[PDB]
Parts: structure tokens; C-alpha cells; sequence
């Protein structure tokens, strides 16, 4: 029950070239620092540099949609990197089931426009569909994307701690 | 002539507050559009374009040669998929109204500068927010890609004309209630990315947020069409001698508003001839402005000036008219006007003219006089020698004026430039070539592209077809299209169909009609033997 250990292991699971570890260690420090995920995780225990490792350790695992929902959680979103990732077609992640992770509509405008040069119609439909809900409208007096956006980032979280150990 | 923009991108696909997206908010605010601007008896000479977000051979609509049905259907069947190509988008839209510029002799860029030769457009490019993106990630300059000029484009430098005006919808509708209604008679600016590009070209960009917001704007923005005469003012260089009434001190200065040339075609002369010093001997022409630099001096200088010069209405748009009102709109007094950079050999600045304003104190007149009036106004080998000061091809226009009272000039020197005419027919001809392959393949789209593309990961070119939306099967004609369930019945309905031998027959199950049943259409073909004479 050390967050910064656990960060220590991660990063040195990272330098040998394990990412499932790293990432393992990683949602480990998360649930540490906070109670699994139910409030927002500290700044210092997840920086743009944790951040950054966790991304680089989904591209490599064949995880897409799981670094295009990580490149939300910066200070900054790195739409080159996301837009990098979801142009892959070998992904290991269930795309079309984590498009509700996403509150983005920059990343969600990029999915449509993907899914409609490649033909593929039934996941366009679903990402017209987040698109169009009442929770992400860019135009809210940020009172209401806020509670949406944490409240995604608990259960994406949630739910790559089932995923991982 | 109006060009709507409709980007139809995936991000305007978000659901407001009433139940629909952004896209069917646009639509809806467009046909309120034209049923408003139906009111005023002057839309029967318009015409309407539309500009979506797609590829060049794609993004058009309906542009040219193009009535109002195909115009509505088109804009009917929008659909919002595809990322934000503003700037691609506008420089299309840009060259799709200049295709009719460069043949019919507008902007010849050799005869002065006519500014009765309109061509009015206004475009409203009713984009999302903000984040647009380019396929790469998301920029925040909008800069206009230059990749494949058209042939004589070099000469204006820029993408726009000399009317063409540029508003702007954002459509910023809150998800939840959009209850923000605090100022009524009050519509702000988006102050987005669009922002400074609308403000160039001289349109306001407005800030959508409330549906009460939208029917505001949308009538407001019905009363900002008219003849398109955009001129740029500037205080240099008189350091605001505006010493009538009070002491000066300002921002209506940089006035970019448009004028209202009303016709009584529009009729006028002594245009704004050029911003530069032609040689006689000049192979390549300097790229002229969109919006003339010209700047005006606070002096009386004779405000009088009667004569039988041909008279001039070119009303201009109140927009910065409080300097002028702080003097008492100036009675009986105006102020000279010139053009800038080298309106002549070795000058800075001659003035042409000055913006007296009427008797009544409403608007300003815009009174356009010849190159050097206070001269030639009040012949003792006098004209021969003033005739010198003003530019050569100038003395084309003026002589018409001459021909009221007679004829003393000839076509001895009515030569601008021996390089000038050269490789202009030849621009004028690939100008007319480019239009024409732009109005061909304008509605045409046959895509034909459906396929999987199987990866290996009948080798490396296998590619599974996708759901077809306009398939129509052949029940009757094609076996492959029967199913499985509905197949013995199917059977037996095609053998009696078969063995019916009755007249006209199809291969169609059950083709009902099509979306519209118009009752006209349907009564035309048939006949009637009655006229109810009583």
C-alpha cells in the first residue's frame, strides 16, 4: 500500500520491456492513491509523465481505443497520438465497446470520419449516437462536462483494473 | 446570389436542447432563411449555392445552371459525417464564385477598377464551435492551403473579391436548457477562429445560443444584403484635424464597411483607377487589393463643386458615421479623399474626391470625382500639357464624358501597355475551360465505392461488399434476391404472375411510389370530358 513504489516497480517493469506489468503497477499505485478509482486520482501521482508511460505501454499491447481514451486524462490532449492509434487495424481492445469512455468530441468526430472512409457503418452509427448525447455538448457552463468526464474516467478505470490483475 | 456553407462534419452531430443536432438546427435556420428573404420583392433574380465539407469533386452541391428544387434536395439529404476542412472548404467555395469573373470582363485588372460591375455574394459558413481538425491533429490558426492556383489568380493575392462578404454561425446551443436570456436586443461575437477572417472580408461573425438568439440574428442578417462596394478608410495622415466644433482625440478609423450602389446593371463612371505607377513597358502586373487603401483629409478645399459632370448615388453604409456626427455631420463642408501607394509618378497620394454628406444628415453620399477635379474644372495649350499628370489607360472613361460636349481626342495614345494585353486571352480562355469542367462535374457523383478490403495480415485483391442503402432487388427477375422464408409463397406468386398474361407486366413485388405523390402531377395524365359550363 505504496503508491510511489509501486510507481518505481512500473517504471522499472517499463525500462525492461514489460507493459502488461507496467500497467498492472500502475492501476495498482492508482488504487493506492485513490480508493479504486472512486475520486479523482492526485496530480503528483499521476503526471503527464504516468500518463505518457501508460500510453506508450497501450500502443505497444495492441490496446488502440484504451490509449485514445488515455490521451484524455493530460492536462493537454495529444490529438497526434490518438489520432496515431486509432488509424490501426489491429487492435486487441473492443473498439466498439468503449466508445462511452470517450467525452471527447474531437476524438469522437475522428471515429465518425474513420469509420465512414472504411465503410464500417454499424460503428459509425455508434459513434454518431455518443455524439448526439445530452451529457457532451461542448456548449455547457463546464459545470456538467466536468461531472461527465470524471465520472468516465472512474469507470474506464474501473474497468482496465477488472481487465488487468 | 448566396452561397450557403454547411460543413456537415462529424461534430455537428451533438443533440441540442429541443431533441435535434446542430445540422438539423442549420437546415431549419436556412429555410427560415429563404421564407424570410421571400418577404422582400427582390428575390427573384437571386440565386442559391451550397458548399459542404467534402472533397473538391465532392463539397459542391449545387453551384451553377442549378434551379431551386436540386438546391433543396441537395440540401435536404445533407448528412454530417467527415472531419472540419475550413479553410479547404472556403477556398473551394472562393473559386467557385470567381469561375464567372475573369470572361465577362470583371476585374480586367487593365481598365481601372469599375465598381458597377457587381457581383454580390454572401456566404454564411455555419460551422461547430471550435477544434477543427486536419487529419493530423487540431490547429488553432486557420491559415488557407495554397496548393493548385487557378489560372490568373496572382493578380489579387487574395482569396476573396471585391464583394464578397463573409458571416458566420457557430450554433453554440447549450445541451441542458439554454436558459441564458439575461440581454434581449443584444447579439455578441463568437470570437473563434472565423472571427478574424469574417472581419477582413467585412462581416460580422454572429454567436448563436438561444433559438429566441437564432430568429434575432437570422433577421438581422436579411437586412445586410445589398450592392457590394467595400472600400478601406484610414486617418493617416491628417492626425485627426477634425478642429470644427470640439477637440478630437479614436477607432472609427479603420472603416472596412461596404456601400450601396444603387442602380436606376448599375450605372456610374470615374472609377478608382489602380494603386500603383504603370510603365508603359511592364511584363508582369503588380497584384492589385481586394479592398482599396484609400485615405481621406480633413480639409474644406471648396466643398462646392457644380457642374455638368455626370452625377453619382453610391450610398454608403452607415457603420462608423459618429466622427461625422460629432462635427455635426460637417454642413455645408467635406473633406478630401486619395488613394495611397503611388497613385501617381512621383507622389504620395492625390485626391479624386471627397464624402460630402446630404442635406437631410442621413448617410453618406460617396461622392466619386474624376482623378484631379480642382484642374480641369476651372484652351491656350492648357490641356495638352494637364492631360499628363493622371494615368494613361484613365483617359478611357473620361473621353465618354467628353463625347457629351464633343470630341477632341482620338486613339492616338489610348494604349496602356504593349505587355499588358499579351497572355490575357490565353488566361481568359483556361479561366472559361476551368469553369466549364467545374459546372460539368458538379452533381455527378458516382462514387462506386463499396468494399472491405480483407487484409491478409484471389490473394491481395479480395474485398467483401458492403450493405447497399439504394439496392431496389428484382423479386421477379433475379433469383439470387428471394430469401430462404419467404420463398414457396414467393414462388407461387411468381408462377401466377407468370401465367396471368396480362398487360404491362413488371418484376417488381410490390413498388408502391416514391416519397413525393403530388396530386397535379397525377391528374395531368388522364382525361376528363366535362367542363362544368354551369
Amino acid at each position: 500500500n505504496n503508491h510511489s513504489w509501486l510507481i518505481i516497480q512500473a517504471d522499472i517493469y517499463f525500462a525492461t520491456n514489460q507493459y502488461s506489468a507496467a500497467l498492472h503497477y500502475y492501476l495498482q499505485a492508482g488504487a493506492v492513491c485513490s480508493d479504486f478509482f472512486n475520486k479523482a486520482v492526485p496530480p503528483d501521482v499521476y503526471t503527464d509523465q504516468v500518463i505518457k508511460r501508460m500510453i506508450k505501454c497501450c500502443s505497444l499491447l495492441n490496446c488502440h481505443t484504451q490509449v485514445a481514451i488515455l490521451c484524455q486524462f493530460l492536462r493537454e490532449i495529444d490529438y497526434k497520438t490518438a489520432f496515431k492509434s486509432l488509424q490501426e487495424q489491429n487492435s486487441h481492445d473492443a473498439m466498439d465497446s468503449y466508445y462511452d469512455y470517450i467525452w471527447d468530441v474531437t476524438i469522437l468526430e475522428y471515429l465518425t470520419y474513420l469509420h465512414h472512409k472504411r465503410g464500417e457503418t454499424d460503428k459509425r452509427q455508434i459513434a454518431i449516437k455518443a455524439i448526439g448525447q445530452t451529457e457532451l455538448n461542448a456548449s455547457n457552463p463546464e459545470e456538467v462536462l466536468q461531472l461527465a468526464a470524471q465520472r468516465r474516467k472512474k469507470k474506464f478505470l474501473q474497468a482496465m483494473a477488472k481487465l488487468y490483475f | 446570389i448566396l452561397l450557403f456553407l454547411i460543413d456537415t462534419s462529424a461534430s455537428m452531430n451533438q443533440r441540442s436542447h429541443l431533441g435535434t443536432t446542430y445540422l438539423d438546427t442549420a437546415k431549419g435556420a436556412v429555410e427560415t432563411f429563404m421564407k424570410l428573404r421571400a418577404r422582400d420583392p427582390a428575390s427573384r433574380g437571386d440565386r442559391y449555392m451550397l458548399v459542404t465539407f467534402e472533397e473538391p469533386p465532392y463539397a459542391i452541391k449545387a453551384g451553377w445552371k442549378e434551379n431551386h428544387a436540386t438546391f433543396m434536395n441537395e440540401l435536404k439529404n445533407l448528412q454530417a459525417e467527415g472531419l472540419t476542412t475550413l479553410g479547404q472548404s472556403l477556398r473551394t467555395a472562393f473559386d467557385l464564385l470567381n469561375l464567372n469573373r475573369l470572361v465577362t470582363g470583371i476585374d480586367n485588372y487593365g481598365q481601372g477598377r469599375n465598381p458597377f460591375f457587381l457581383e454580390p455574394a454572401i456566404i454564411i459558413t455555419i460551422t461547430d464551435g471550435s477544434k477543427l481538425t486536419t487529419t493530423s491533429g487540431v490547429q488553432d490558426e486557420l491559415h488557407l492551403p495554397l496548393n493548385s492556383p487557378l489560372p490568373g489568380s496572382e493578380l489579387t493575392k487574395e482569396p476573396f473579391r471585391w464583394d464578397q462578404r463573409l458571416f458566420a454561425l457557430v450554433l453554440r446551443l447549450p445541451g441542458t436548457m439554454s436558459v441564458e436570456s439575461e440581454q434581449l436586443t443584444g447579439v455578441p461575437l463568437d470570437d473563434s477562429a472565423i472571427t478574424p477572417m469574417c472581419e477582413v472580408t467585412g462581416g460580422r461573425s454572429y454567436s448563436v445560443c438561444s433559438p429566441r438568439m437564432l430568429n434575432q440574428c437570422l433577421e438581422s442578417l436579411v437586412q445586410k444584403v445589398q450592392s457590394g462596394v467595400v472600400i478601406n478608410f484610414e486617418k493617416a495622415g491628417p492626425d485627426p484635424s477634425p478642429v470644427e466644433d470640439g477637440q478630437p482625440d479614436g477607432s472609427q478609423p479603420w472603416h472596412s464597411c461596404h456601400k450601396l450602389i444603387y442602380v436606376r446593371v448599375p450605372i456610374g463612371h470615374w472609377p478608382v483607377p489602380e494603386s500603383f505607377w504603370p510603365d508603359q513597358n511592364s511584363p508582369t502586373l503588380p497584384p492589385r487589393t481586394s479592398h482599396p487603401v484609400v485615405k481621406f483629409s480633413c480639409t474644406d478645399c471648396e466643398p462646392m463643386v457644380i457642374d455638368k459632370l455626370p452625377f453619382d448615388k453610391y450610398e454608403l453604409e452607415p457603420s462608423p458615421l459618429t466622427q461625422f456626427i460629432l462635427e455635426r455631420k460637417s454642413p455645408q463642408t467635406c473633406w478630401q479623399v486619395y488613394v495611397s501607394n503611388s497613385a501617381k509618378y512621383s507622389e504620395l497620394g492625390h485626391p479624386f474626391g471627397y464624402l460630402k454628406a446630404s442635406t437631410a444628415l442621413n448617410c453618406v453620399n460617396l461622392f466619386v470625382m474624376p482623378y484631379n477635379y480642382p484642374v480641369l474644372l476651372p484652351w491656350r495649350q492648357s490641356f495638352e500639357s494637364y492631360l499628363k499628370t493622371m494615368p494613361p489607360y484613365y483617359l478611357g472613361p473620361l473621353k465618354k464624358a467628353v463625347r457629351m460636349m464633343g470630341a477632341p481626342n482620338l486613339i492616338a495614345d489610348s494604349m496602356e501597355y504593349g505587355l499588358s494585353y499579351s497572355v490575357i486571352s490565353y488566361l481568359k480562355k483556361l479561366s472559361q475551360q476551368a469553369k466549364i469542367e467545374s459546372d460539368r462535374v458538379i452533381g455527378s457523383v458516382g462514387k462506386k465505392v463499396v468494399q472491405e478490403t480483407g487484409i491478409k495480415v484471389e490473394y491481395t485483391g479480395f474485398q467483401v461488399a458492403l450493405l447497399n442503402k439504394d439496392l431496389k432487388p428484382q423479386t421477379f427477375r433475379n433469383a439470387y434476391d428471394i430469401p430462404r422464408r419467404n420463398l414457396l409463397d414467393h414462388l407461387t406468386r411468381m408462377r401466377s404472375n407468370l401465367l396471368k398474361s396480362t398487360r404491362r407486366f413488371l418484376k417488381g413485388q410490390d413498388e408502391d411510389q416514391v416519397h413525393s405523390v403530388p396530386i397535379a402531377q397525377m391528374g395531368n395524365y388522364q382525361e376528363y370530358l366535362k367542363q362544368v359550363p354551369s
